[PDB]
């Protein structure tokens, strides 16, 4: 585990990892920390075209789970038309979404954490099973972590968004590996969603986004998230406070979001009434675009192993020489 | 319950039933019964520990160092004036004669008596002790201070600022780290008095006691009123203070010369005669000097400002009078290099650090500028060319492909634009996924465009390498047509261009294009001829003022080097015109690839008609009026002349080279450490300094985009868009945040690296009046405590929240502090602009404290001197501090015997006594005078006291304790009740470690009133030095001292107040201090922008 | 005239207040010192920077606003919009924390920099004098008025008198104290230090009946603090040095020589309203703050109503102590981890002590990795499933106030409970050194110390007193509160069928009610506009086979739900309305039912 002492003093509820520790965690500190820094200078958003195509992966992409904005009436007024007179669904696809674009959302994230943000259509007995996707606003302030998670897999992972990728890009995989030649070893990690927690990762990369999103306008919101003052605790002496970007603003109350948990509820048909909503540090499992989170851990923490940690740890003498020039742009492909 | 009102006068352990007189008794019992190896670490937890302080030497905090655009936005805090009056040396009463014990009527008299509180302090012993701004009412006091307790008190606190918690307990001070613990002390003693005096309010002295002077009118505050001002004593009785009051001077009050201009407004300079020390007002009036120092005129500023502003804003000033105007914001030229560096030593030297700074430009940038993008135009002019759709391939689709991002990513021509400002950090290369690979050929179509995509917009990256990969990119192309020779071996033609970023793998044929044969290769030389004949020529600008100064280090002051020979600012309407170096840049390349389309190579390959259509494009992408050809030009180096000096950060540039082979420059290079003090002087000038890695990979195809289709408004007036986008980023006085951190960052670097080099041997060239003191912890983390704490001093007083001084302690080593610069050309060429301090103004201040803290050591409850332990059993009066006879036996006198390195006694058998090694390492006979030196006796203290200090108290030897300068605790007495010193003195030798000793316990007796008759009583601890320059007075509300000694107010304090000979304006600064001057207070007025001048 | 700009602080309060009292109550304690003062916060211009916020820019959102003059008179005009900051007009500094949902915050340090240059901004004390002399301690006024004594009640309450009395308000006083050491034997003493009490509720410091400018006793006979100071050291967000700006931690005794032995309270540097309702804590079943060993958890449980004992604060059985879950096993925690290390190695022990207790730490990597991973491999085999059978006590009663050592066991033994991670300004690392008898020593409680500090996810800890003040701040106010309050209480009703299929004789037709959690009101006709209205949140009762009886709600209650009107227990455990209805329990039915607040009599 990383110690107290290895983290610097707050800016706000994130800290930074000091450079006097210098384990697997620094590579996982300066490999979210660069790709951080390629958002910040990347002017693609502040697009019109460009948002409006992250709002809609969050509706179309998953089915969705509850309504919480029946628990976020409690901070602002809302009329909350409950459209029995539409005949829609009111799961998050729609019922959400279409009441988001009255209430900005700095009056909305300071007040996202819901102990019901997830697994039941707003009622805590239904037909349907307790399951994975979350709040519609807190995906939106989940939005720079998968961001930040989409640098770090585009230049190693092209996956290139295609029908035809398991049949163009794995088959043949599957087939020049297994020849001859060359010798594989299948890395399978198992419980990857259940393994990303903040006692380890999720501090070590909401610090990495946040000093790695010090780059840039430290002025300038970002998807109508307002810029903001942190209170910083660095300095000992010189406690101060800054203003801090609305893209550093996101990663303020994601690390609150992170730290709390996920909060699953439970509402299944099949046991009689059986119903709690409790928190974890597991992900949802086939949200495709928070595990590409999985997928930049994956080629990250193979690129310390396969560089530093086993050409330094390992005993055969022999076996050094092939980690020498083992490299993930050529030896290692991960999805 | 109800809430306690007075504490227990019994305190409980609960552990065992211990019954506690004091709490400081009940905090070293539980701290006993804490106390193998486990409760040695517990133990030591309770003893060093304390974090009341406000000092953190020990505390390193690992790269605290991290520039932000904030960190410089919070200015530091200069105008702090002082309402009060401007003392440091309160006049502070330990033994009041009310516990005297015998008390007749009339022997004492009280003002207190009199419903009157006294101006001088009335007791039995009166000392000045050094307690800052005791009398400071001014507004929000400087954070530090220092209040030293009488010396009645330990004392200790105050020297323990540095080096001195892990190391040594709280009863003890270290004296071998006392040099810095003193200095540090004088430096807290300086920054927490850098006022600004400030007149209150002036009446006339209605009353009778001086009938009609301009009296301080202490209004809300008559406790005050009566100290600031002794002339106006009432003197009922012959009091010893009145015996001094009354020969004070009866018009050595008040102001005297009100030097007023305007009838109505405030004065400006008010003369007046109060309470003050002369050292204070020495660091006041040496403040308000270094307060001028950032002054100007305000007929000198609107110059400034609209020289930064390049003389297009809107600035107009009054001309009239305006009295008090302290505006203190401008550094010199000097002061802002020195940040700059320091600005570059405080970041990380990768990219981590200019990729915040470009984007500061950048963000500015396209708030600001008139040319707005718009690709319409270039898709149509290539669109509406005329293609054949029966052909395979079409070079209409097959470049449109390649030219279109999805997103905007059009900031990344202004990111390429806001680095010729940063060109020392970062050099943006040409991004090497844009490269054509050396697969394919030039007949392969899209492969070709990249070539033009990467000569277009090869002037605009900054990199220094950017033309031979111009020249590469087609070389590699056509490989197998036209080959030339490539530079050393293991670099071929085929190589992909992007490896070719050393000065040393530049081909000859590219450095000469003679040598490439027109014979062999006629389409390759022609490229060589074109690069080297039409690659744009490094111009220069100015910005900023030239009153101002800049932070250039190695560009000559107020200007900026730029890729392009720029044109001044036009004021009437613009159109885009084909006389640019960029249309001259664009119309040779489109001219060179319409010979390499419709060369030979291409004719055997490409079908004809679809070679008209390449032919077709390129010639109407020469023809797009575009306006980025006029704006590179004229309109963009106004706008980096302006931004240059609103952005937090000044440009730190190095020098352009157009296609010189010996002035590439190869590295940018800061150090942190000179090579003179560590023997690197000869050696090469990568190995000496920092060097900075950065780079930006700018994508050529979204710069031909920008260049080649750029337009702007019909009607633009360049004047009227500039004057009008500038306007609010000139309204506020926040542009000259900088200078008051420059200042900041000049007077904390010169007066660390001097405390550093003050507590070092001989170290830089400065002055050391201290030398006298004792400082032997000279290593690296030694002083690196000492310059931590000097930032974190410069922090408090000032009380900023930047990176000042941090990264000075990056290698580690702060005894080497010094600041340079450089840039290493691959010809050669080892610069080294090297910056100095400027001309400080507090480091002058704290050499004039240092000076005056020798002569009045004792007023900082430091004795100097050696230590005398001889039995001394008298009855009549003792002066320990001020020794009447003559110092006995000193150092190598007759038969005096000074003590080995070890302190050994060796025991003798049979009766004989026990005999003590010399200095000589002979064993010699106890009895006798000794000389011990302080560190023996810190390790023989245990064979000190039960060997040689019985023989002490037997009388038959006498031993010196050899120290230069130690921290004195005084012990008083009734000398009517008995006493004896060896329960008081034993206690000293009981806690002397091998680290550290307490400080010396003297016992004085308190003079008393009476001719009383006086306990025989024995004394062995006094000193050899006269000591005693701290009493101010020895009784004072007696008629007449009797016992003790008759040190009555000394006139030599007081020259301003009883000598008559005293003319206004005189003090004897470097010896003894002043207790009453004649001084100046102000009433500036302190304008904003918007008090100086309009802006519309 | 005089116009001074102010930016609200970090708990600011827009509530059914005054704008004069949430920046310094102090304005508002005599009428001629509050007609000094013209308001200017208008309601259409808070909703207008709410939504041009993230829109414009910071920068320029300055060159929008000081554009604007008065808008289209007293002495001074307290504003709310920026201005150009002239001679006539200021700024006022707070030495607090400025707000981040306040759109205009961010333009603080712009503000503040410009003050800083031309000697503008002015301390809140400076807005008590006559006239504008910016900065504390002047020639010409002794601040000596009962206006700048804050310590007061300063009347809060007039003829002019709301419907219900704020709970949510809370004054809060930043106190100036001198710590002063022991004095000699003649009346003489060393300087001291100063120290500022950030944020420390002015109720506590009335009914605990106080002066300023009067040395106190700072000690007991046991040598650790009165209860009067450490109470006010754990309310508060931070202490500092008065002149500078780093923050402290003091210890409770025996730690220094020379200690500290009286306290004059001598300044009240600013006296904001701070706000309850935006707490950290979030959810009204249930809030869990981790707090270090050490830390003075059973001073604010036990003594805090013993000083207060004839109002009820909170139910000593419904709130879970922290060294108490590791006491719940018959083999207790601490005593297995006396067994684990014993068996391994006696000698990484002796050195384990001398690393975690060092100034400055190693890397460790013999003495403590192997103290580590046998306190984990210990922790996840006994503790992390006991915390699982714990989940209904720390989460399913009625109110509760669980501690915490670290943030796992919230969290890894997944149990619903809102985190708060707690810091309070007392060094807890001599605490255990000052604490004795223990079962494993002074030396184990180091570390174990050190075991769950680096078990602790490493997130902002935020000062414990901001919690302290929802919990214990409003329960400060009904000693000056001149009306005894009226009771209220939640209901959630059960049918006679549900309580008769396993068996309870229970006498009665009308369905039996259940008290979920109880309130307190100042009047009865605030409560009206609510008593009427059932909640919307289910509330599904366990009822245990014994005595016991858990309360769940299908959708978890904000805590700011309830109006800004109640007064709600620290922490609260459920009960029956008639005890005496309820006979033969025989079993453990649930059941779920709605809520409905209502009069208890
Ligand atoms: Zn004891």
């Amino acid at each position: 585990p990383i110690p107290p002492s290895a983290w610097t003093g707050p800016i706000g509820n994130v800290r930074y990892l000091l450079p006097s520790v210098q384990g697997p965690a620094r590579h996982l500190y300066d490999t979210w920390r660069a790709a951080a820094r390629q958002i910040a200078q990347d002017p693609q958003w502040h697009d019109p075209l460009n948002q409006a195509i992250m709002r809609a992966q969050y509706v179309t992409a998953r089915g969705g789970s509850s309504a919480s904005l029946k628990f976020a009436l409690k901070v602002t007024g809302i009329v909350l038309p409950e459209y029995d007179d539409s005949k829609v669904k009111k799961s998050s696809k729609i019922y959400q979404a279409a009441q988001i674009a009255r209430i900005a959302f700095m009056l909305l994230i300071a007040a996202i954490h819901a102990e019901v943000t997830m697994g039941i259509r707003n009622q805590v007995q239904r037909r349907a099973r307790s399951i994975m996707p979350l709040n519609v606003i807190q995906q939106a302030i989940s939005a720079p972590h998968t961001l930040v998670a989409n640098y770090i897999n585009k230049h190693m992972n092209l996956s290139t968004t295609s029908g035809s990728v398991v049949t163009d890009k794995v088959i043949p995989l599957i087939l020049y590996a297994s020849t001859p030649p060359n010798t594989v070893v299948n890395v399978d990690i198992k419980a990857c969603d259940a393994s990303i927690t903040y006692n380890y990762f999720l501090s070590v990369i909401c610090g990495a986004m946040h000093e790695g999103f010090e780059v840039g306008n430290a002025d300038a919101a970002f998807m109508g998230v307002p810029s903001t003052i942190v209170s910083d605790r660095r300095s000992p002496v010189a406690p101060y406070s800054r203003p801090i970007s609305g893209l550093q603003t996101m990663v303020q109350h994601l690390a609150d979001l992170y730290a709390a948990g996920f909060r699953y509820s439970v509402s299944d048909a099949f046991s009689s009434g059986n119903k709690f909503s409790f928190p974890t540090s597991t992900f949802p499992s086939g949200s495709t675009a928070t595990s590409t989170e999985h997928t930049a851990n994956n080629s990250t923490m193979m690129e310390y192993f396969l560089n530093v940690h086993a050409p330094s740890h390992v005993k055969s003498a022999s076996l050094k020489r092939i980690l020498t020039d083992m490299t993930i742009q050529r030896n290692y492909v991960c999805q | 319950k109800v809430t306690p009102i007075v504490n227990p006068s019994s305190y409980v352990c609960n552990v065992c039933n211990a019954r506690f007189s004091t709490m400081s008794a009940l905090s070293e019992h539980l701290r006993s019964d804490h106390r193998p190896m486990i409760n040695n670490a517990i133990r030591s937890f309770l003893t060093a520990w304390d974090d009341i302080r406000i000092l953190s030497p020990d505390v390193s905090s690992k790269s605290l160092s991290a520039y932000l655009d904030s960190a410089v936005a919070n200015g530091p805090e200069l105008i702090i004036e002082d309402t009060g009056l401007c003392t440091s040396f309160m006049l502070l009463d330990n033994i009041p004669s009310a516990h005297l014990t015998k008390e007749l009527i009339g022997f004492t008299w009280f003002m207190q008596m009199y419903q009157m509180t006294p101006p001088l302090p009335e007791g039995a012993v009166n000392r000045i002790v050094c307690m800052t701004n005791w009398a400071s009412l001014g507004d929000e006091g400087r954070g530090l201070e220092v209040r030293l307790p009488p010396p009645t008190d330990s004392s200790v606190h105050a020297y323990k600022t540095v080096l001195s918690r892990g190391y040594i307990d709280n009863a003890q001070f270290n004296p071998l780290a006392l040099r810095s613990n003193v200095l540090l002390m004088l430096l807290q003693f300086t920054l927490s008095n850098l006022k600004i005096n400030k007149s209150s309010t002036f009446t006339s002295d209605v009353t009778t006691i001086t009938s009609g002077r301009m009296i301080r009118a202490f209004e809300g505050r008559p406790e005050l009123l009566a100290l600031a001002y002794p002339g106006r004593a009432v003197l009922p009785t012959q009091t010893k203070n009145a015996q001094f009051l009354s020969t004070a001077i009866a018009d050595r009050i008040g102001r005297l010369d009100r030097a007023n201009l305007i009838g109505g407004e405030v004065s400006a300079m008010v003369e007046c005669m109060e309470l003050c020390d002369a050292l204070t007002l020495h660091i006041r009036e040496t403040y308000i000097m270094l307060l001028r120092s950032m002054h100007q005129d305000p007929t000198q500023i609107v110059q400034i400002v609209n020289e930064c502003a390049n003389n297009l804003l809107n600035s107009t000033i009054p001309i009239s009078l305006r009295p008090t105007i302290l505006c203190p914001w401008f550094a010199s030229s000097e002061d802002l290099r020195l940040q700059q560096v320091m600005h570059l030593v405080n970041i990380s030297s990768n990219t981590a650090a200019a990729l915040p700074l470009v984007e500061a430009l950048s963000t500015l940038l396209r708030s600001v500028t008139p040319l707005v993008l718009d690709p319409t135009v270039l898709t149509n002019a290539i669109t509406t060319i005329s293609e054949s759709t029966t052909q395979t391939i079409s070079p209409i689709s097959e470049i449109l492909r390649l030219l279109q991002p999805m997103g905007n990513d059009y900031a990344a021509f202004w990111k390429c634009i806001a680095s010729w400002a940063y060109n020392g950090l970062v050099t943006t290369v040409l991004s090497e996924d844009a490269f054509p690979d050396s697969s394919q050929s030039i007949t392969h179509l899209p492969s070709m465009w990249k070539c033009l995509f990467l000569t277009l917009a090869g002037p605009m990256t900054s990199d220094p390498h950017s033309p031979v990969k111009v020249f590469m990119a087609l070389a590699n192309l056509l490989a197998q047509p036209e080959p030339i020779a490539i530079g050393v071996p293991g670099m071929h033609q085929t190589t992909p261009a992007s490896q070719f970023s050393h000065p040393g793998v530049w081909p000859p044929g590219f450095l000469n294009p003679q040598l490439i044969n027109p014979q062999q290769a006629p389409l390759l030389r022609a490229f060589a001829e074109h690069i080297r004949a039409n690659w744009p020529q490094p111009s220069e600008f100015g910005y900023g003022s030239t009153l101002q100064g800049s932070a250039n280090l190695f560009i000559p002051s107020n200007r900026m080097v730029y890729p392009w020979p720029n044109q001044p600012l036009p004021r009437l309407t613009v159109a885009p015109t084909y006389d640019s170096a960029m249309s001259n840049w664009i119309s040779t390349t489109i001219a060179f690839f319409i010979r390499v389309v419709n060369s030979v190579n291409m004719t055997a390959t490409v079908n004809d008609l679809t070679r008209r259509t390449m032919t077709g494009v390129m010639t109407a992408m020469r023809q797009v009026k575009t306006m980025t050809p006029f704006y590179i030009q004229h309109m963009c180096p106004t706008e980096l002349s302006v931004l240059a000096s609103v952005t937090v950060t000044p440009p730190f540039q190095v020098p352009f080279t157009r296609l010189v082979q010996n002035d590439v420059i190869t590295n940018v290079l800061v150090a942190r450490v000179d090579p003179a003090q560590r023997g690197d002087a000869a050696v090469d000038i990568r190995a000496t300094h920092a060097t900075f890695a950065a780079a930006l990979p700018v994508d050529p195809a979204a710069i031909v985009v920008a260049m080649l289709c750029g337009q702007t408004e019909t009607n633009l007036i360049p004047s009227h868009h500039y004057g009008k986008a500038f306007a609010p980023l000139f309204a506020s006085n926040a542009m000259f945040t900088r200078n008051q951190r420059a200042v900041i960052t000049r007077e904390a670097f010169v007066c660390a690296r001097s405390a550093v080099a003050q507590c070092q041997d001989a170290g830089f060239l400065v002055p050391r009046p201290l030398d006298a003191l004792r400082q032997f912890d000279v290593t690296s983390a030694a002083a690196a405590e000492i310059m931590h704490a000097v930032n974190d001093a410069f922090k408090t007083a000032f009380d900023l929240d930047g990176a000042l001084l941090d990264g000075l302690a990056l290698y580690g080593d702060p005894r080497i502090a010094d600041l340079s610069a450089a840039y290493l050309q691959y010809g050669g060429n080892v610069v080294r602009e090297h910056v100095p301090p400027g001309p400080s103004h507090i480091h002058r201040a704290l050499q004039q404290v240092e000076s005056t803290f020798m002569a009045e050591m004792n007023l900082f409850n430091v004795a100097r001197g050696n230590l005398y332990l001889v039995q001394t059993a008298t009855n009549g009066n003792w002066s320990p501090m001020a020794p009447v006879a003559a110092p006995p036996f000193v150092r190598g006198g007759p038969n005096v015997r000074v003590v080995g390195r070890f302190g050994t006694i060796v025991p003798r058998p049979n009766g004989l006594e026990p005999q003590l090694i010399d200095d000589g390492n002979v064993p010699r006979d106890i009895a006798g005078d000794w000389v011990y030196p302080s560190d023996v006796l810190q390790v023989s203290v245990a064979v000190f006291r039960d060997y040689v200090w019985p023989m002490v108290k037997a009388g038959r030897t006498r031993v010196l304790v050899e120290l230069g300068h130690y921290v004195y605790t005084l012990h008083y007495y009734d000398p009517q009740i008995s006493l004896d010193e060896a329960p008081i003195l034993e206690e000293w030798l009981s806690k002397i470690n091998p680290a550290g000793i307490p400080p010396v316990p003297f016992c004085i007796p308190i003079p008393q009133v009476y001719p009383c008759i006086t306990a025989r009583r024995v004394h062995y601890a006094f000193t050899s030095e006269n000591n005693n320059d701290s009493l101010f007075s020895t009784n004072a509300a007696s008629i007449d001292t009797a016992f003790g000694e008759n040190a009555a107010v000394s006139p030599l304090r007081w020259p301003g107040l009883v000598d008559p000979n005293y003319r206004v304006g005189t003090n004897d600064l470097p010896n003894r201090i002043t207790l009453y001057n004649s001084l100046y207070r102000y009433n500036f007025t302190y304008p904003t922008l918007d008090g100086i001048m309009y802006v519309r | 005239m005089i116009t001074i700009v102010v930016i609200p602080t970090a708990h600011f309060s827009w509530t059914d207040t005054n704008f004069l009292n949430s920046v310094d109550y102090r304005l508002t304690s005599q009428p001629k010192i509050r007609d000094r003062f013209a308001v200017y916060a208008p309601g259409w211009l808070r909703r207008q920077l709410d939504e041009f916020s993230a829109s414009l820019t910071a920068s320029e959102l300055l060159q929008a606003l000081q554009t604007i003059p008065i808008p289209v008179k007293r002495e001074f005009c307290l504003t709310i919009l920026p201005s150009l900051l002239g001679p006539r007009t200021f700024l006022l500094d707070v030495d607090a924390d400025r707000d981040a949902s306040y759109p205009l915050s961010v333009l603080w340090p712009q503000l503040r920099a410009l003050a800083l240059k031309s000697r503008l901004l002015l301390p809140p004390v400076a807005l008590l004098r006559r006239v504008v002399d910016p900065g504390l301690k002047p020639t010409w006024s002794a601040d000596s008025d009962a206006a700048f004594r804050a310590l007061r009640l300063s009347r809060p309450s007039s003829a002019s008198k709301p419907v219900g009395f704020d709970f949510s308000a809370l004054p809060v006083v930043d106190i100036i104290c001198l710590l002063e050491s022991e004095p000699d034997d003649h009346g003489r003493i060393a300087p001291g230090t100063r120290l500022t009490i950030h944020s420390v509720p002015t109720d506590l410091l009335t009914s605990l009946s106080i002066q300023e400018g009067v040395r106190y006793p700072l000690r007991q006979e046991s040598g650790m603090f009165v209860h009067w100071v450490l109470l006010a050291l754990l309310m508060s967000d931070d202490v500092t040095i008065s002149g500078t700006r780093r923050s402290v931690k003091l210890e409770t005794a025996h730690a220094s020589a020379r200690p500290f032995v009286h306290i004059t309270v001598e300044r009240c540097a600013s006296a904001r309203i701070i706000d309850v309702r935006g707490s950290p804590a979030m959810y009204a079943n249930a809030v869990c703050l981790t707090l270090p060993k050490g830390s003075y958890k059973s001073t604010i449980i036990d003594t805090l109503p013993a000083m207060f004992s004839d109002l009820p604060i909170l139910e000593q059985a419904a709130v879970i102590d922290s060294d108490a879950l590791g006491d719940s096993l018959r083999p207790s925690f601490e005593t297995q981890f006396l067994e684990r290390l014993e068996n391994l190695d006696p000698n990484l022990l002796d050195r384990a002590v001398a690393s975690i207790l060092s100034p400055t730490s190693d890397t460790s990597d013999d003495a403590v990795t192997t103290v580590l991973d046998a306190f984990n491999a210990l922790y996840r085999e006994i503790m992390t499933p006991a915390q699982r059978a714990r989940l209904p006590l720390l989460t399913q009663q009625g109110r509760v106030l669980a501690f915490a050592h670290s943030d796992y066991e919230l969290l890894s033994a997944n149990i619903p409970i809102q985190v708060v991670r707690g810091s309070i300004p007392i060094d807890h690392v001599v605490n255990l050194l000052a604490r004795r008898n223990r079962v494993g020593g002074t030396a184990l409680q180091v570390l174990l110390d050190y075991c769950y500090r680096t078990q602790a996810s490493p997130l902002a800890p935020t000062p414990a007193g901001r919690l302290y003040k929802q919990l214990f701040g409003p329960w400060l106010m009904v000693p000056r509160l001149s009306e005894p309050l009226i009771k209220l209480r939640l209901v959630a009703s059960a049918p006679a069928k549900v309580l008769r299929a396993a068996g309870w004789t229970i006498d009665g037709d009308p369905p039996l009610e259940v008290s979920c959690l109880c309130a307190y009101v100042t009047d009865r006709a605030a409560a009206t506009a609510l008593i009427e209205r059932r909640l919307d949140s289910r509330a599904l009762v366990t009822v245990g086979g014994d005595q016991l009886m858990f309360v769940e709600y299908a959708p978890p209650l904000p805590l700011v739900s309830i109006p800004r009107t109640f007064l709600l227990p620290v922490t609260y455990v459920v009960h029956w309305v008639p005890p005496q209805r309820v006979l033969l329990n025989g079993g453990n039915v649930s059941f779920t039912s709605g809520l409905e607040w209502t009069f208890d009599d």
